RNA sequence: CUUCACACAUGCUACAAUGGCCGGUACAAAGGGCUGCGAUGCCGCGAGGUUAAGCGAAUCCUUAAAAGCCGGUCUCAGUUCGGAUCGGGGUCUGCAACUCGACCCCGUGAAGUCGGAGUCGCUAGUAAUCGCAGAUCAGCAACGCUGCGGUGAAUACGUUCC
């Protein structure tokens, strides 16, 4: 039983019956997943993001990534139709609540000057997104048995209808605004 | 396919140096990992050139 | 060990591995070693958590380092050039600002040789 | 004079040119050849016409300009390029 | 007279381990000084500030010579090499340091890993390296010039060739 998820049903599910006017109990917001992908794009050279991109989401997120392939080719990209470009990982459940806890606890205050982050993100629905440095901040993977660095971005997707009725649902879970 | 191919992810306590601890499940081995600075002992979580003429004279 | 988000390299003595610090030099190393006990000659392989803790605030209440020291060196060079002084003028054009010759030398504010 | 010990330094002529207008509250254009003059808070919102050889061109106090003299805000020499 | 798409010339500092840095400790010569030289004492991390002894000088000040020596650390790295550029804060001289001064402290840490065709000096206290002093001078762009001493080499068969 994840403690994030525990408080969320405890006080965080009451106060928005206050903030927000809501008739029924079932139009209360939830976030639903968490998706994050890598995006290496440079893996149309050297066909090397297995042992340095697939080996890091599965320690950071917990499940194994799906490679994702090019849908259509490029020429300025030095890309083809059916080549791996990306990897994403998706987290549902009660991963997703341990990995919410655990990227605003421990993982996010270890951004290089840190300040905080963007409130106008969203992306019209309530779906928040953001990105990160490099294979930093996680603990899970270390920084001595790594090659080159590289970062990703993190979608927040919640069953909120409007901005700011998944900006008082985030605020509450503790992503740092400002 | 959720069956030996995913990596170990069992329980785990998180300790700080500022004393804050919790428990979560996480992947690092032996469940020891390890924090100098959480979600409470951070900043940000916590908190012109006429005024330099003045202090020079 | 990571002291303010810096990540120091392992194997190397404390006089000389804080100076990897944007906004740290020798003669600051030697008084950040100074006010916290922790000798010169000390590898940072060694370096206990314990005494980490004693240098990752004597710096955030006495110095100024990476960050919100960038910051505030691009702000002065910030400053210089809309309010139209010489040396802004100086900065935009990529030429020396402190008087110096700009006949036969200045090759490190401008590239390598043109060649017309 | 560039030392803390002995204040900043405007001269004497250009003084009784801004405290004469400081008190009856006008802005009048000051003509001046004065290029060495320290900038003093008195001269927020003044403009000043400084000779750099060949005329006299109009420099506005605002207020972020108040430590610098009030001769590198005329450039003295004109270059716009070899081509 | 100090500009700057460039080009040549004379130098200086480097590209490091026959070295860098930190601590300790020896050895000079020739010069300069009343609109001056500031011992000592206190203040300042330092440039310097202040007090003022002595002295027209084989007397007093300049005056701590540096390489060298002994010990400790760094371990071949664009670095504890290199110190350019730039940001902040200062001292001094001078009516005045913006164009356009030198010095100091802190932060910043560029090129450069011994240099193409070609080319330069030197036969002995010489070259190579290390400091110090003078003249002009309020200060200084002094790495220049005229001097001074310290440490101290390698080769010259020979006149075929330039
Ligand atoms: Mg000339
Ligand atoms: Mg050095
Ligand atoms: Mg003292
Ligand atoms: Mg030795
Ligand atoms: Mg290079
Ligand atoms: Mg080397
Ligand atoms: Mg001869
Ligand atoms: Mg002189
Ligand atoms: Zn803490």
């Amino acid at each position: 039983q994840p403690r994030l998820k525990e408080r969320y049903r405890s006080e965080i599910r009451d106060a928005l019956r206050k903030q927000f006017g809501y008739g029924n109990v079932m139009q209360i917001p939830t976030v639903t997943k968490v998706v994050v992908n890598m995006g290496v794009g440079e893996a149309a050279r050297d066909a090397k993001l297995i042992n340095g991109a697939v080996n890091d989401l599965a320690l950071i997120t917990g499940q194994k990534p799906e490679v994702r392939r090019a849908r259509k080719s490029i020429a300025q990209f030095k890309l083809r139709e059916g080549m791996p470009v990306g990897v994403r990982v998706t987290l549902r459940g009660d991963r997703m609540w341990e990995f919410l806890d655990r990227l605003t606890s421990i993982a996010l205050p270890r951004i290089r000057d840190f300040r905080g982050l963007s409130p106008k993100q969203f992306d019209g629905v309530g779906n928040y997104t953001f990105g990160l440095a490099e294979q930093a901040v996680f603990h899970e993977v270390d920084v001595d048995k790594i090659d080159r660095v590289r970062g990703m971005d993190i979608n927040v997707v919640t069953s909120a209808a409007t901005d700011d009725e998944g900006r008082a649902l985030l605020r509450a879970l503790g992503f740092p605004f400002k | 396919m959720k069956s030996d191919i995913h990596p170990a992810y069992e329980e785990t306590t998180v300790v700080c140096g500022c004393g804050n601890t919790f428990q979560t499940r996480s992947t690092k081995p032996g469940g020891r990992i390890v924090v100098e600075v959480c979600s409470q002992c951070h900043p940000f979580y916590t908190g012109g050139r006429v005024a330099r003429f003045e202090k020079r004279y | 060990a990571r002291l303010v988000g810096v990540d120091l390299p392992r194997d190397k003595r404390m006089e000389v591995a804080l100076t990897y610090i944007f906004g740290i030099g020798r003669t600051r190393s030697n008084e950040i070693l100074a006010a916290t006990g922790i000798d010169r000659d000390l590898r940072t392989r060694d370096l206990t958590e314990e005494q980490l803790i004693h240098l990752r605030d004597y710096i955030e209440a006495n110095l100024k380092v990476e960050g919100d020291l960038r910051r505030e060196v691009q702000a002065d060079i910030r400053r210089k050039i809309e309010i139209g002084c010489y040396q802004g003028l100086r900065h935009r054009r990529g030429m020396p600002v402190r008087g110096q010759r700009t006949k036969t030398n200045a090759r490190t504010r401008k590239g390598p040789k043109r060649t017309i | 004079p560039r030392s803390l010990k002995k204040g900043p330094f405007v001269d004497e002529h250009l003084l009784k040119k801004v405290d004469v207008q400081n008190e009856k509250n006008t802005k009048q254009v000051i003509k001046t050849w004065s290029r060495r003059s320290t900038i003093i808070p008195d001269f927020i919102g003044h403009t000043f016409a400084v000779h750099d050889g060949r005329k006299h061109v109009p420099v506005f106090v605002t207020e972020s300009m108040v430590g610098h003299k009030l001769g590198e805000f005329a450039p003295t020499r004109t270059f716009k390029g070899h081509i």
